[PDB]
């Protein structure tokens, strides 16, 4: 289907409390958050607006792939427009680029 | 100041002859110069719009301001009291000639 654009070069992906009344003021690392979705999900095919479930250290969350840049083996710069739409997909890596962004609530710290 | 001692300058820029160049420029001016250089390197690396995401360590890794910044920069800031002298340099945009030795005695006299 992709043809070439089989890998995930950057990953987008809003992140919310599920539970209104669970929020914690617990500071999260970006790397961790990062290392839990490869750890859980690997080499797995994202497309954009795909919901997910995340355990994280018991804490429960809702991630959202709002875009996704899907870039083949041999890139070295990440030229590939960001694609908001849903048609892209690709396969995840080890060292896709992972932003995480508040939800629409805003209450993840 | 700052700016400096956090080696994010170019070495080019000479600071004598920006100040050679701001006749009337009041105290408040300067820091929209400032500004506005600044604003001209950001966005380079941005390209709000179009060009988006391309937001990546190794650009922001080796920011610095180049002296065509400020040349640039100063067709956007102008002085408020140095409004009548711009009357007195249009005044003589067809040019000068010297057609006769007359005109070389007037002027040196």
């Amino acid at each position: 289907y992709s043809g070439k654009q089989s890998y995930l070069g950057s990953i987008d992906i809003d992140i919310s409390f599920r539970a209104r009344g669970k929020a914690v003021s617990t500071v999260f690392d970006q790397d961790e958050l990062a290392k839990q979705f490869v750890r859980c999900y690997e080499s797995q095919i994202f497309s954009p607006t795909q919901y997910l479930i995340m355990e994280f250290q018991g804490h429960f969350f809702d991630l959202k792939i709002r875009n996704v840049q899907a870039i083949d083996l041999g890139d070295i710069e990440p030229t590939s427009a960001v694609a908001t739409g849903i048609e892209t997909k690709g396969i995840l890596t080890k060292q896709t680029q992972i932003n995480f962004f508040k939800g629409r609530d805003g209450l993840v710290n | 100041k700052k700016m400096r001692e956090n080696n994010m300058m170019s070495d080019d820029v000479n600071l004598a002859e920006l100040a050679a160049l701001t006749k009337n420029f009041s105290g408040a001016e300067i820091e929209g110069l400032v500004k506005s250089a600044s604003s001209f390197a950001i966005n380079k690396t941005v390209n709000i719009g179009k060009g988006a995401t391309k937001l990546n360590t190794k650009d922001i890794a080796k920011l610095k301001v180049t002296r065509e910044d400020f040349l640039n920069a100063l067709n956007d800031v102008t002085p408020a009291f140095g409004i009548s002298e711009e009357d007195l340099k249009t005044c003589v945009e067809g040019g000068m000639m010297l057609y006769s030795e007359r005109v070389n005695s007037i002027l040196k006299n």
